[PDB]
Parts: structure tokens; sequence; C-alpha cells
């Protein structure tokens, strides 16, 4: 798992969605705090294989 | 067994037995300019930008009063503590620039004049490099320690003090490098990334500025304007110098903030950002990373203030409105305006960065803060979002060089200090204001067309050569600094060199409440507030050798 990726979970406001309304990733928009869509970045970390 | 423990050497690396070699001396060098580009951060930038949002000139931006929270803090004048981590990293981070030019220093020194001849133009530049650390650390703390024995052990280091030296044996000690690579720079640098002479001069007689206006007391205020000091700026601004570097002010003020024109005649020392160089990404100017409009995702941070955009109106002759400027917001169809308002802010309704493809206006794609801290956008750091020459890394970048001294700094620098010597030269000085004037004037080139599509009245006027008071040319060489340096970020040490800094802050901190609600409770604090505190790890980790600066204790 990417480094603190729970202690991103945890500070990204509850309003941001898992989705965006087409299906895509949701993610922060306008003055909402600058950090990416957690579930997202699991997603691209997991081929990320030793 | 003890050939055993002798076999396994470093990997990849030069130890510092090495380090002093001659083959190494230039890779010392550039090495030492690096750091320029390279030692910086978002929150620490070597513009000093975020230093300057406590002037009039701008905000801080950003979502809200949260996002960035002890820079709101130096805005307003209250709540800054001695232990905040951002003036902590200036501190730091400008020390280690002097790291590289001292260890420079240190193996030049040692090179044989007959062997290496240029090694007097770089020590030099090593010097000069040295001094523009110095400088700005005494722009931001006053109360400095001067590094620059570079043959010092690194214990020796523990025992240094910030009062070593006087405030007036400080600045002469900045002014003794720059007074150095005055004498031993070549006149023509073909690799623009080295100052010339004519720069170590330009920057010379800045230092003396800043050290003509003496603060020789306990305190932070005035204590007398020295006319020797004044003298030494006048003589490095000399015409004579800079026309053997070919320095000189460009056609159109837009030139010195666009890609296109880098190390044009106005450019006499700048920083060397650079893409597609073998680097991660850069060596972009990753320092103004938030600065960067809404429009690009983020992150909406130094806005330029309406006392700046306002300061730019003017009369039915063109001349600024000394008394009356600040009342009435700028109307665009009724006031005259001075045109290099249309390259320092960029307004709502109006094409960001020249590209009309994009017009700023007053929604969530251009205000972060919903207006919190208004509409406007610096664009003397920003580029078109079209341009070949900006990248995405952890914020948003361009190669777009950083220019130190520009020329309009050596003549507005040689009229103050001509009008403040008032030995009858004020009409000499009047003509150097108007040079600067009458470009900007006519400066006009890429918004030529604004008359008939936005409707924007340009009336720039030179003044008439008569006879000037000298309080009265002194406003007169405040307002030609205050439009053509908009946020370039020398706004606020100009009002602490002047020591207006309580008054004008103050008045600005009320006129300015009606207007973006974060200034409310503001309050500057005369003799405390002009500089910042020695930082508190500084202090406690010299164990008793520095002092703090007075006002905070
Ligand atoms: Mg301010
Ligand atoms: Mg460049």
């Amino acid at each position: 798992a990417p480094g603190g990726i729970i202690e991103t979970a945890l500070d990204i406001p509850s309003a941001i969605p898992v989705y965006a309304s087409d299906g895509s990733w949701g993610g922060p928009v306008g003055g909402w705090p600058d950090r990416r869509n957690p579930r997202a970045v699991l997603e691209y970390n997991k081929d990320n294989r030793y | 067994c003890d050939d055993f423990l002798d076999r396994q050497v470093p990997q990849g690396i030069v130890t510092g037995d090495q380090i002093a070699s001659p083959e190494y001396v230039d890779n010392l060098v550039i090495s030492a300019y690096a750091i320029w580009a390279t030692g910086d951060d978002i929150n620490s930038s070597f513009s000093l930008w975020n230093y300057d949002v406590r002037s009039d000139d701008c905000y801080k931006g950003g979502s809200g009063t949260e996002d960035g929270g002890v820079f709101n803090a130096l805005e307003i004048s209250k709540g800054i503590n001695t232990t905040d981590w951002n003036i902590n990293d200036i501190w730091k981070r400008l020390y280690q620039c002097i790291t590289r030019a001292n260890t420079a220093l240190q193996s030049l020194d040692q090179m044989d004049e007959k062997t290496y001849p240029l090694k007097n133009q770089r020590i030099a530049e090593m010097r000069f490099l040295r001094g523009h650390a110095h400088f700005m650390l005494k722009q931001l703390f006053k109360k400095i320690v001067i590094v620059n024995d570079e043959n010092m052990e690194p214990d020796a280091y523990n025992e240094l003090s910030n009062t070593t030296y006087t405030n007036d044996e400080q600045w002469q000690k900045i002014a003794d490098d720059f007074q150095f690579a005055y004498d031993n720079l070549p006149e023509v640098q073909i690799e623009k990334g080295r100052p010339a002479q004519a720069a170590a001069a330009a920057y010379l007689a800045k230092t003396y500025l800043y050290k003509a206006y003496r603060q020789d007391g306990a305190d932070n205020a005035l204590t007398g304007i020295n006319e020797e000091d004044l003298k030494q700026v006048v003589k490095y601004t000399d015409p004579l110098i800079m026309a053997k570097g070919g320095y000189g002010l460009e056609t159109d003020y837009s030139m010195n903030f666009l890609p296109q024109y880098e190390n044009g005649a106005e450019s006499v020392w700048a920083i060397q950002y650079s893409i597609n160089d073998g680097t991660y990404n850069g060596n972009l100017n990753w320092g103004m990373g938030l600065t960067t409009p809404q429009i690009l995702g983020c992150c909406d941070f130094h806005k330029p203030s309406q006392n700046l955009v306002n300061a730019f109106k003017t009369d039915s002759q063109g001349k600024p409105l000394f008394s009356t400027y600040d009342n009435e917001n700028y109307e665009v169809a009724t006031d005259n305006v001075d045109p290099r308002l249309f390259h320092t802010v960029g307004m709502p309704g109006f094409p960001y960065k020249y590209n009309e493809g994009y017009i700023i206006q007053k929604n969530d794609d251009w205000s972060r803060s919903k207006g919190l801290y208004g509409y406007y956008v610096s664009l003397k750091e920003n580029v078109d979002p079209d341009c070949d020459c900006l990248k995405k890394g952890s914020y948003w970048a361009s190669s777009l060089n950083h220019i130190v001294i520009r020329y309009a700094d050596v003549l507005l620098m040689r009229a103050e200090a001509l009008i403040q010597l008032n030995d009858g030269r004020i009409t000499d000085a009047i003509s150097l204001i108007n040079e600067v004037r009458s470009r900007a004037a006519g400066s006009t080139m890429l918004i030529f067309n604004y008359k008939e599509d936005y409707g924007v009245n340009f009336k720039v006027t030179p003044y008439d050569l008569k006879a000037y008071a000298q309080d009265e040319a002194m406003k007169m060489l405040k307002w030609e600094r205050r439009v053509e340096f908009g946020m370039e970020s020398s706004r606020f040490f100009d009002l602490v060199r002047w020591g207006e800094a309580k008054d004008v802050i103050n008045a600005y901190y009320v006129t300015e409440a009606s207007r973006c609600s974060i200034y409310k409770n503001a309050g500057f604090t005369e003799n405390k507030n002009e500089y910042l505190p020695v930082p508190f790890e500084q202090i406690s980790a010299s164990n008793g050798n520095y002092t703090q600066n007075f006002g905070w204790h």
C-alpha cells in the first residue's frame, strides 16, 4: 500500500465522491482541498509488484 | 585482519579531500549557480514573493485563510511566532546557497593564477552570489550572520554571531563582495547566466541604497540618510558602466515577462530556468508553483490587491493620482490607465497572459476562494497556458527566467539617490523617471486592440522638466517604483527602506478591509514588524550567540 494511504483517506472530505458522474474517478474541484481520491490511488498502484 | 576492512570504498562519490582539486573547480562553480534554480520550495521561493504579501500589493490567495496558515499571519501582521516553520525554512535555505559559493571559493583560492587565469573572474562570480544571498537575508531578517570566511572549518560555525557587526557594518560586508565583483568581472558574459560587471555595479548600488537609509539605533526606525552612501549609489548606476554591458530598457514592458524575450537588454542579471535539459522535469521555476491560477487546477496564490490595481489609475494629463487614487475602484470605461497594469494584473473580462482564448471571469474556474481573495491573477511569473515552456510537476512551472536586476531598477535607484541627495540634481532624476514612464506609456505591443475591444483608455505622460521640491520628487519616485515593480516583491522592502512601513501598511489595512475581509483585524507594529524574527530554532541552537530582533522579546 502506498505511504500514508489511510492518513490520506482520513483528511479527504466526505463530500468528494468515490466516482464522478460519468463513472470515471471522483476528485476535488474548486476550493476543496488539493488531495487525490485514495481509492483511485490504490487502483493506480495495484500492479506495482515486487 | 586489517587489509579486510580497508577494501570497500565509497560508491559514486567524491570525498571531501578530493573536492579541492583543480579538475572539479568549475564544477563547484556551476553547482553554486544551480541551487538558485533548485534549492527553493513552493512555500519558500527565492523571489521572496511569499513574504511580499505583507505589503499593499497582494493577497495570499488559496482556498481560504486556513490554506497556508502561517502566511495569512504575515499578511495581517498578527500571529507570527518566532517558531513558525516557514521563517526557519527560508533562513536555512538561503544559507544553503552560501554553502556552495563558499565551497567553490575555498577551492578557487588554492588555484595557481598561471595554470588558471579565469581565477579572479570566478572568485568574482562566487563572491557576487554570496552577496546575493546575504542581501536577501538582510531584507528578511536585518540581524544576520555574516558568513564570508570560506576557510572556516565546520565547528567554527557554532561560534558565529549575528551581532558581530553593526547594521552599517553588516551592509558594508554585503557591499564588500558586490564591490569585488565589479572590479573583476568581465564586461560581457557570453554565457548569460554569469553576471557581467554592470550587474555587480547595479547590485553594489542597490546595497548602498539600502545602506544609506540608516538604522543606527537599537530599533528599526531611521536614524539618518547617509550622503556618502548615496554618493556610491549614483556612482555605480552611471550609464557609462551600464553602456559597457549593453544593458538598457526594452521596447515594450511585457518583454521582461515573456519566454520569447529572455536575456534581452534589461535582464541585467537573471536566474536561468530551463526545460528539456536532462533533469527529472526541471530546471523549472518550481518556487512559483502556488501562483498558477485556478484554471490550471491549482492553486491561486499571490493575487494582486485592488490597492495595486487602482494605483495604475491616471488623471487627464496622464499623471498618477497621488492624493485620490484609492477612493473609487478602477472603472474600465471612464478612467484613464497606465498600460503597465495589463502586464501586471490579469483582470476579469480580459485575456489571461495575452491569450484571448482564456478570458478571466469570476467563477470557480478562476478563484479557488469564491471571491474571498478577489479575482485578479498575477501575470509576471505565469505564462500562456498554450506555452510549450509549461510543464506539470508537483505543481505547475515554467522555464521563464527570473530577473533579479531589471535595468529600470538601475534608473529608478539612481533617481532616488539623486532626489535624496538634494544637491540640486533633482532635474536629472526627473529625466530618469521619465525614461521609465515614457517607455511604459508606449508599451502596447500585445494590448493595442484593448481600446476598441474592452474600452481601455491609455494615457501616461512624462513629467515636465521644471523645478520640484524634494518631498514632491520623492512622491513621483515612489509612484514610478510602485507601478513599474508591481508584484515583483521589492514592495514591502521599499517601505521598510523608507521607514514608512508602519504608516503605509496600517493605512492599507484600513482602506482595504472593506474589500478583503481577511484584513479586518490586521495591525502592524512599529519597531517590530519591519523585519522577520530571527528563527527560534536558530537562536536556540546557537546557545547564546544569536540576538533576536527588536520588538520580539
Ligand atoms: Mg498585504
Ligand atoms: Mg530560461
